DNA sequence: AGCAGAT
DNA sequence: ATCTGCTTTGGGTGGGTGGGTGGGTTGAGGCAATT
C-alpha cells in the first residue's frame, strides 16, 4: 500500500 | 615577451587614424561594446601574431589569457558638480582625492552545482548577477530533478573593490564643502590607489536601482550612481 | 566573458526576416554559435 | 500588498 | 492555478532568555583618574 521509489549509490 | 595581458591605449591615436573615427566616437558613446570587441580583437590578433610568425612560443598558454584594453584621455575631464542624467552609460574622465577603499569583494562568474542523488557537477555561467541553476541534473541516466546545491568555494570569483572619491581643491566654486563619488574597480585595478593620491579616473557613468527592503521587489524610484573604472592614473 | 558579470553589453541579431532578438553577454556580442547556444538554453 | 507554502 | 498566511517600514500600540560588530545619538549624572 505504499509507492516507494529507492536509489542505490553505486549509480554515482 | 614580458606575459602581461593589459594594453594601455591613448584616444587620440582614435583619431589620428582615419579609419577610427567613428570607432573613437562610439567608444565614447557605447563604452561596453566597444571595449569588447576591442579585447578580443586584441586576443585575435594576439593568436594570430603567433600564427603566422610560425614561433616556439607555446600557444596553449596564449589561449588561457584574457586580454584588456585601458582607454584614457577620452576628453576634458568633467566636474563630479556637472554630471548630469544625459550622462548615464557614457564613458567619462574625473580627477579627484581618493578617500578610502573598501576590502576585496569576491564576485561570482562561474556557478557550481552538484547532485545529491549521483554526484555529478556541472558549472553553469552568471549573467547580470543571476544563478540560471537547472532544475535537473543534466545526466541522462539520473534525470531526478530539484536536486541541485550550490557548493560555495568551488565557485569561480573575480576580484571587486569600491572607492569613494572626492573631488579636487580647485573645482570647488565658492569653497563649500566637496561632493563624493563613489567607483568600482575590477580585477587588475584593485588596490591601484591608496587613502589620499590624487588620481584621474576613466570609467563608465553608470546608475543602478536601490530596492526598498531586503525582502520585496520593491525598489525606490531615486536611482544611485557610481563610476565602472577601466583605467586609472 | 573577460569583464565582470555587470558589464552590461546588450546584442542585437538580426534574422533571415526582418526581425530583431536581444542578447546578453560579450562572447555573444563577438560569436554567433554561442549566441544561438544561449538562445537555446535560455529557454 | 508581496511573496512563501499546501491542496 | 488558486487559496492560506506572515510581515514590514523602523519604532516603543513586539520586546529585554537576542543583543549593541543590526541602526535608531543628545542630555544629565556619577565615578575614576587627572589635576
Ligand atoms: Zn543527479
Amino acid at each position: 500500500s505504499f509507492k516507494s521509489r529507492a536509489l542505490n549509490h553505486v549509480k554515482k | 615577451e614580458l606575459g602581461t595581458s593589459n594594453l594601455n591605449l591613448d584616444a587620440r591615436n582614435l583619431l589620428a587614424y582615419k579609419q577610427t573615427e567613428d570607432l573613437y566616437h562610439q567608444l565614447l558613446n557605447y563604452p561596453q561594446e566597444v571595449i569588447s570587441i576591442m579585447d578580443q580583437t586584441i586576443k585575435d590578433c594576439m593568436v594570430s601574431l603567433i600564427v603566422d610568425n610560425n614561433l616556439d612560443y607555446d600557444l596553449d598558454e596564449i589561449e588561457t589569457k584574457f586580454y584588456k584594453v585601458r582607454p584614457y584621455n577620452v576628453g576634458s575631464c568633467k566636474g563630479m558638480r556637472e554630471l548630469n542624467p544625459n550622462d548615464i552609460d557614457k564613458l567619462i574622465n574625473l580627477k579627484g582625492l581618493v578617500l578610502r577603499s573598501t576590502p576585496v569583494i569576491p564576485d561570482m562568474k562561474v556557478a557550481f552545482f552538484k547532485c545529491n542523488v549521483c554526484d555529478h557537477t556541472m558549472a553553469v555561467e552568471i549573467d547580470r548577477g543571476v544563478i540560471q541553476e537547472p532544475a535537473r541534473c543534466e545526466r541522462i541516466d539520473c534525470n531526478e530533478p530539484n536536486s541541485m546545491s550550490l557548493i560555495h568555494n568551488r565557485c569561480s570569483f573575480a576580484d571587486k573593490q569600491v572607492i569613494k572619491l572626492q573631488e579636487t581643491p580647485d573645482f570647488v566654486p565658492d569653497g563649500q564643502t566637496p561632493h563624493s563619488i563613489s567607483l568600482c574597480v575590477y580585477d587588475e585595478l584593485v588596490d591601484s590607489c591608496r587613502a589620499g593620491d590624487r588620481i584621474e579616473v576613466t570609467g563608465t557613468f553608470r546608475s543602478i536601482p536601490i530596492r526598498a527592503n531586503s525582502r520585496q521587489r520593491v525598489l525606490k524610484s531615486l536611482y544611485k550612481t557610481y563610476v565602472d573604472v577601466v583605467h586609472v592614473k | 566573458s573577460a569583464r565582470h558579470s555587470r558589464f552590461g553589453g546588450l546584442l542585437s541579431i538580426q534574422t533571415p526576416d526582418k526581425t530583431r532578438l536581444t542578447v546578453s553577454g560579450s562572447q555573444a556580442l563577438v560569436d554567433e554559435k554561442i549566441a544561438l547556444q544561449k538562445l537555446d538554453d535560455s529557454k
